[PDB]
């Protein structure tokens, strides 16, 4: 249930 | 004869010019010393005062680049974990640097406080 | 007229004498004057840098506390949300890295840069 | 054009 980060920038 | 007087009173006038001379050596001597003393003492607070306004101007330098660090810092994210610059947005005041950092305080804490979706 | 000429040879060699001794006298004089001047500026000098240098060692010490306490300063805004128009803690959150304390704050930011680049859905 | 935004 740890969310999937994606980058930010 | 003649000689015996002369030298006679010749040694003896030798002397007491030498004595007083030595009075007046002393006397030289003594006021040279207490001029640099002062003298020296004046120098030495004058030194030692504009140093100590060196160190107040360092310190307000100091204070002024902190402030500006400070700002800096407040118009940047950093990760929570090791509070390099954030890469990754979870949620408020949650971001981190890498995928590491942020399962790492997942399962530490953020499990119980994530706001994400 | 050796009563006179004794009297005068005695005059002659009392008179060179005394200014022989008198000269040596002088810068014997001057010597002894250097010689207690020199000693005495090193004296005062050595004190000198004893005093100044134990008040520039509380210095260093003084700026290693506030360097610390500048790191300390420096995580726990780390650990914070900022409003970057002005830089009050934030409570509104728009887009990445740019949050604001207030509607105001961000009306002024927005017609300053943020309108060109918010990122916001 | 501004968003609307609220307290978090
Ligand atoms: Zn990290
Ligand atoms: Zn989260
Ligand atoms: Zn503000
Ligand atoms: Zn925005």
């Amino acid at each position: 249930s740890m969310p999937e980060l994606s980058p930010v920038l | 004869d003649h000689k015996r007087e002369t030298e006679r009173v010749v040694r003896e006038a030798l002397e007491k010019l030498r004595s007083e001379m030595e009075e007046e050596k002393r006397q030289a001597v003594n006021k040279a010393v207490a001029n640099m003393q002062g003298e020296m003492d004046r120098k030495c607070k004058q030194v030692k005062e504009k140093c100590k306004e060196e160190f107040v101007e360092e310190i307000k330098k100091l204070a002024t680049q902190h402030k500006q660090l400070i700002s800096q810092t407040k118009k940047k994210q950093w990760c929570y974990n090791c509070e390099e610059e954030a890469m990754y947005h979870c949620c408020w005041n949650t971001s981190y640097c890498s995928i590491k950092c942020q399962q790492e305080h997942w399962h530490a804490e953020h499990k119980r406080t994530c706001r994400r979706k």
